[PDB]
């Protein structure tokens, strides 16, 4: 139990906390791309960098336990420019892909440019392109979108058991998947898909058919298996276009079949 | 008092030039494994007061104190997990060639370095992490080791003290950033070889877990002649703060390009007419110089002609010490070249783990293309220096900073030249429709 | 090839507040809807005092 | 190179691959180098061995062999050998040049030395001669700074103080087997031409050199002085 | 080759073909994919490729980069953005 | 006079006046679309999907 400083209200939590965990129960939101709440933490992407007095570089929020007596400051001009250098940087080589990628209008790269980023480009040069590769039936692959940001890779190793993921290569062409043609087969193969934060593994099924406003949500429970998973059902008119799973804590946790 | 002109008695490598056989036979004659028993008689916290007080600061190219940063390691583990002593042997560094030398000369020194020191912070094993690209290196300390195996220097009765120390290669293939620290542990530890996040430091959990030091080979290879010589002998020598011999290894646009060992705080151009036989063509015809390796920025003649060769005095100006390397340029030379070539050397020796290193390496490489051309805008020197802030101080590593130094030194220094080329190649290239397309390959 | 400042900076966005008690209310019924006072120790110098200390 | 694997009839799963006898010993000695719990610390070595017995290439086979003999999963034996540029996972020619190209060696004339070894092998710079004997590549700084420029054979042989004629010399040299180590010059290692400049000192230096102390005298003196201040 | 066969399916993307590209006119209301079937494939001489979908940029589709190094040589790639399609030369 | 120059034509140039003062913005403007920029198609697609963000508040304006 340790007091902390956020934008200047003093705030008490505990000592085993991250700063991005004490920012989200204080109600401050933090961009981020790489941390999940049930992988483990990573620090490659560098959004949910923030500005603490008395230290000079820009500290990342999910990978750094909070100080006593600290200070965060989210709203300063440095966290500002720290924002919209990193966004910069994840945006030079990303492809003008938003009208034929199905993550738009749910695309965390998009929201958070647009909340916290610069707003215009001066990257002029080629962007990297990748081949894409074939998962299977389920899981479609536009390689050019992936950002790098291991949820992935996390989320076969540590959730779905499975070592088929993986980063080869080095520097900027590094590649994110498997060595070999290989598919993707497994149980909770189509979660991996919610866990990718771009439109770089999309569910095939899934492919073209709708856009996320045009949608209308129900909540329910599934009956193909004993164990009553709570899911989210979404339709457009009288079509029911896909499902998608909810946080029970009792039963499936966050993730489906 | 003038910093310099080192007696020769005063040398810790006496086989830099390879005067004698490097094997155990050769190391004794010179005195190596001499009164080492003794030396491990006394209790590590001597050993590690001995350290501070001698004033000996790494030689890896940041420049902490050593003996304050073993004193980091922790004194027992309750666990009963061990302690391991790791030596950068890697050496990736342009312009930097002094720990081949060591290894090839005098493999023995480092042995009894990497022993002294492990029991100073109750260490169990030592590995040494030597590049792939030092084959021969590799073969002949592996030989100097299999000497100490057979003379029982060190494992089991190591030198008769009752402590157990083994000494482990292992070689590395080609990777820079297998360099940094943690990223070289995750090299020995089965992966790619990319660095953590800080903290926790290796103090409290490195290799495998266990605490971990990580430290340069000059370092270890200096400790137990300072041991025996004393720390008031090390400390004798060169500035405050900056105490004790040094390495230089010159290449370039000299005259006599070699790798010499001299008193630390030695001024550049003293050291550079009196061992490497001055600069191609006089002093008049230097244009920059690199004082350490290729991440410190470079310097113009106008501080090269006062400039000391220590932390301090090159830190004063705008550069480093770094790993004491020295890299002297005529004018002859395009420094728009040889920056572009330095970028693009660590645009390939990114790991790609974190995204302002992994995006803007390729960037700046870019725009140097550019650059080196003419080929671009006035505003656009600006943009690079802003982009070089940018990926500075941002990444998970200090990779991102050695990245974005030498530009920044580049554009400091010649902004006239680059607006000259600039000029001179809109001159002669008229053009009114500016292009809304992105820029050709090149 | 500058966009770091795309976006404004300053905006008018600013809003100000007043509050004002009763103009009618007198000093004594200001200390007893405020909890520094009751309506037994009303007329009582000392009591008085205290509460006015206390709200100040 | 690309960080995928290519599609290449010599280079399938149906590719055997088998450690020798000899290379078996040398891994129980790697493997004995190692903690028990941390075999895959061995993968960088064996990776070598393969390079070693398999003319100077990694197959995907024996990436799948040494996940196997390693306990590890076949994706991490994936990322370490592309991770690392001095392991070929495709066949190579014969005499793999390796050109440095780093500041300090294009300073002195690197470029130059490139273009001669182009016009002797008749290969480009970054590509594999047409019979299989030259494959001529271009690497970063080789630690050999001093003697510039300087060129790697087969990731195990240094060549340093290479001239335009000096290199083809020594190309020749390779090709017939009688080839001089080190510089191709007069120059002796490290030390730079026209002589020395330091360790002119010959009696120091041709006998025994020893420093003695008395460290019983030393600690008992450093135990007295810090008893001394803390009292 | 059955459309719905094992190959058949791993070879485009998961879906069932027509090879004969007339189900499109009823399905699609066009006669789109005969069009661009009709044109042949470029060969760059690059590994990269930058598409715009015409000859300036605003007439056409938004800049896009396609990559020619492929796991199995000369393998040719469509833009998303318009049915072109692109292989390295040789 | 000019003889080649737009001016020749006629007096009145209907960008003087903004091209003198946000010359950074006019430069921006003219030459970024969300055809060759990433963030300006980003811009762009939220405009056109969901719209611009107004933050809470109360306003009265008269004309
Ligand atoms: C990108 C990078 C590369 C490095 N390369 C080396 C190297 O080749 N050798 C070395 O001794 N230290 C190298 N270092 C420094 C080490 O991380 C570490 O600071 C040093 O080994 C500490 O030892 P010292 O106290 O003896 O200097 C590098 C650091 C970075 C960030
Ligand atoms: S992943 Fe898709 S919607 Fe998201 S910003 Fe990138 S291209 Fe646009
Ligand atoms: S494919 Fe997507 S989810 Fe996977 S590592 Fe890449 S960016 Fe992250
Ligand atoms: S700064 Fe570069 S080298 Fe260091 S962790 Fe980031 S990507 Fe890797
Ligand atoms: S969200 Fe913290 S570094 Fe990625
Ligand atoms: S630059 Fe070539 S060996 Fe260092
Ligand atoms: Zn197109």
């Amino acid at each position: 139990q340790i007091e902390i400083f956020i934008d200047g209200k003093p705030a008490k939590v505990d000592d085993s906390y991250t700063i991005f965990q004490a920012c989200y129960e204080n109600g401050v939101i933090v961009p981020r791309f790489c941390y999940h709440e049930r992988l483990s933490v990573a620090g490659n992407c560098r959004m949910c960098l923030v500005e603490v007095e008395n230290v000079p570089k820009p500290v990342a929020a999910c990978a750094s336990q909070v100080v006593p007596g600290m200070k965060i400051k989210t709203k300063s001009e440095k966290t500002r420019i720290h924002r919209g250098n990193v966004m910069e940087f994840l945006l030079a080589n990303h492809p003008l892909d938003c009208p034929i990628c199905d993550q738009g209008g749910e695309c965390d790269l998009q929201d958070i440019s647009s909340v916290y980023g610069y707003g215009i480009s001066r990257y002029n040069e080629y962007k990297r392109a990748v081949e894409d590769k074939n998962y299977g039936p389920l899981v479609a692959t536009s390689m050019n979108r992936c950002i790098h940001c291991t949820r992935c890779v996390r989320f076969a190793t540590q959730i779905a058991g499975v070592e088929d993921l993986g980063k080869t290569g080095r520097g900027k062409a590094a590649e994110i998947g498997t060595y070999v043609e290989k598919t993707f087969n497994t149980e909770l193969s189509g979660n991996v898909v919610d866990v990718c934060p771009v439109g770089a593994l999309t569910n095939a099924p899934y492919a073209f058919t709708s856009r996320p406003w045009e949608l209308k949500s129900f909540y329910t429970s599934d009956v193909f298996d004993t164990l009553g998973s709570a899911i989210q059902v979404d339709t457009r008119g009288p079509e029911i276009m896909r499902v998608l799973p909810r946080i029970h804590e009792e039963i499936n946790e966050e993730w489906i079949s | 008092r003038s910093y310099g002109n080192l007696k020769d008695q005063d040398r810790i490598f006496t086989n830099l030039y390879r005067d004698g056989d490097p094997f155990v036979k050769g190391a004794l004659k010179r005195g190596d494994w001499h009164q080492t028993k003794e030396i491990l008689s006394n209790g590590p916290e001597w050993i590690i007061d001995e350290i501070k007080k001698s004033g000996l600061r790494g030689r890896g190219g940041a420049g902490f104190l050593s003996g304050l940063k073993y004193s980091f390691m922790p004194k027992v583990n309750p666990d009963g997990r061990p302690s391991y002593l790791v030596i950068n042997s890697d050496e990736s560094e342009p312009g930097t060639c002094k720990d081949r030398e060591i290894l090839r000369n005098d493999p023995h020194k480092l042995v009894e370095g990497a022993l002294v020191v492990g029991f100073s912070m109750r260490a169990r094993a030592a590995y040494i992490y030597i590049r792939g690209e030092f084959w021969v290196e590799a073969n002949i300390l592996q030989q100097a080791i299999d000497e100490a195996y057979a003379k029982g220097f060190i494992g089991k009765n190591a030198c008769g003290s009752g402590y157990d120390f083994d000494v482990y290669i292992h070689r590395g293939a080609g990777a820079y950033i297998c360099g940094e620290e943690t990223g070289l542990i995750e090299s020995i530890e089965g992966k790619a070889g990319q660095p953590r996040v800080k903290p926790p430091f290796p103090a409290n959990a490195g290799l495998y877990g266990c605490p971990t030091t990580v430290t340069n080979v000059e370092t270890v290879a200096v400790c137990p002649t300072i041991m025996r010589r004393g720390a008031s002998w090390f400390a004798s020598f060169g500035r405050p703060n900056n105490a004790g011999t040094k390495l230089y290894c010159i290449s370039g646009h000299v005259n006599n390009p070699c790798t010499v060992e001299e008193e630390m705080s030695i001024p550049l151009r003293e050291l550079l007419e009196k061992h490497c036989g001055g600069v191609r063509g006089g002093w008049d015809n230097l244009l920059a110089v690199i004082p350490g390796g290729s991440s410190v920025p470079m310097m113009p003649k106008n501080v090269c002609d006062d400039v000391l060769m220590d932390f301090d005095a090159l830190k004063a100006v705008g550069s480093g010490l770094g790993t004491a390397a020295v890299i002297v340029m005529d004018k002859s030379t395009d420094p728009i070249d040889a920056i572009l070539r330095l970028s693009k050397f660590y645009k390939h020796e990114s790991c790609g783990q974190c995204t302002p290193c992994r995006e803007g390496t390729g960037w700046i490489v870019d725009v140097m293309e550019r650059l080196l051309v003419g080929n671009a805008d006035y505003a656009e020197i600006d943009m690079l220096q802003q982009v070089t802030q940018q990926i500075e101080m941002h990444t998970i590593c200090a990779l991102g900073d050695a990245a974005a130094w030498p530009v920044q030194g580049l554009i400091k220094n010649f902004r006239e030249e680059i607006e000259d080329r600039i000029d001179s190649y809109h001159a002669k290239h008229p053009q009114l429709k500016k292009s809304r397309k992105s820029n050709p390959q090149i | 090839h500058n966009i770091r400042y795309h976006h404004e900076i300053h905006t008018s966005d600013q809003t100000y507040h007043s509050s004002y008690d009763p103009v009618g209310e007198t000093t004594t019924e200001r200390l007893v809807r405020y909890g520094y006072l009751n309506k037994d120790q009303v007329n009582n110098a000392e009591a008085v005092a205290a509460a006015a200390k206390e709200f100040q | 190179r690309l960080a995928a694997h290519r599609k290449n009839d010599d280079n399938s799963d149906s590719v055997p691959f088998e450690f020798t006898p000899e290379n078996y010993k040398e891994i129980e000695k790697i493997l004995a180098k190692y903690p028990l719990k941390q075999k895959r610390s061995a993968v960088m070595p064996l990776l070598y061995l393969v390079q070693e017995q398999n003319n100077n290439w990694v197959p995907l086979s024996a990436m799948k062999k040494i996940a196997k003999l390693l306990e590890m999963p076949e994706i991490d034996v994936y990322e370490v050998a592309t991770f690392y540029t001095m392991y070929n996972r495709e066949p190579v020619g014969k005499f793999h040049l390796q050109i440095c190209g780093t500041t300090p060696c294009q300073l002195c004339g690197s470029r130059e030395i490139t273009k001669a070894i182009e016009e002797y092998t008749q290969t480009k710079l970054g590509h594999t001669s047409a019979d299989g004997k030259w494959t001529l590549e271009e690497v970063e700084c080789l630690g050999a700074c001093s003697n510039a420029p300087m060129i790697q054979v087969n990731n195990k042989w240094v060549y340093e103080d290479l001239t335009t004629e000096n290199v083809v010399k020594l190309l020749k040299d390779l090709e017939s087997g009688t080839d001089k180590k080190g510089p191709q010059n007069h120059r002796n290692q490290v030390e730079g031409p026209l002589g020395r400049s330091t360790l002119k000192e010959k009696d120091f230096l041709s006998g025994e050199i020893r420093f003695s102390r008395d460290f019983a005298k030393a600690k008992q003196d450093w135990v007295a002085q810090k008893e001394q201040e803390r009292i | 080759l059955n459309p719905y066969s094992y190959e058949a399916l791993k070879e485009n993307h998961w879906l069932v073909s027509d090879s004969s590209k007339k189900n499109s006119e009823w399905t699609h209301k066009s006669n789109a994919e005969q069009l661009i079937a009709k044109v042949p494939i470029i060969y760059v001489d690059s590994n990269i490729v930058r598409c715009i979908g015409g000859t300036e940029i605003n007439a056409g589709h938004p800049q896009v980069y396609i990559q020619l190094d492929t796991r199995k040589h000369g393998t040719p790639q469509t833009c998303k953005y318009c049915g072109l399609r692109y292989a390295k030369k040789m | 006079l000019n003889k080649e120059n737009f001016n020749r034509q006629t007096t009145v140039l209907p960008h003087l006046v903004l091209s003198y003062l946000n010359k950074n913005d006019y430069n921006l403007k003219n030459t970024k679309n969300d055809y060759n920029s990433m963030e300006e198609l980003i811009t762009h697609f939220k405009y056109w999907s969901k719209g611009l963000k107004v933050e809470s508040g109360y306003t009265y304006q008269s004309v």
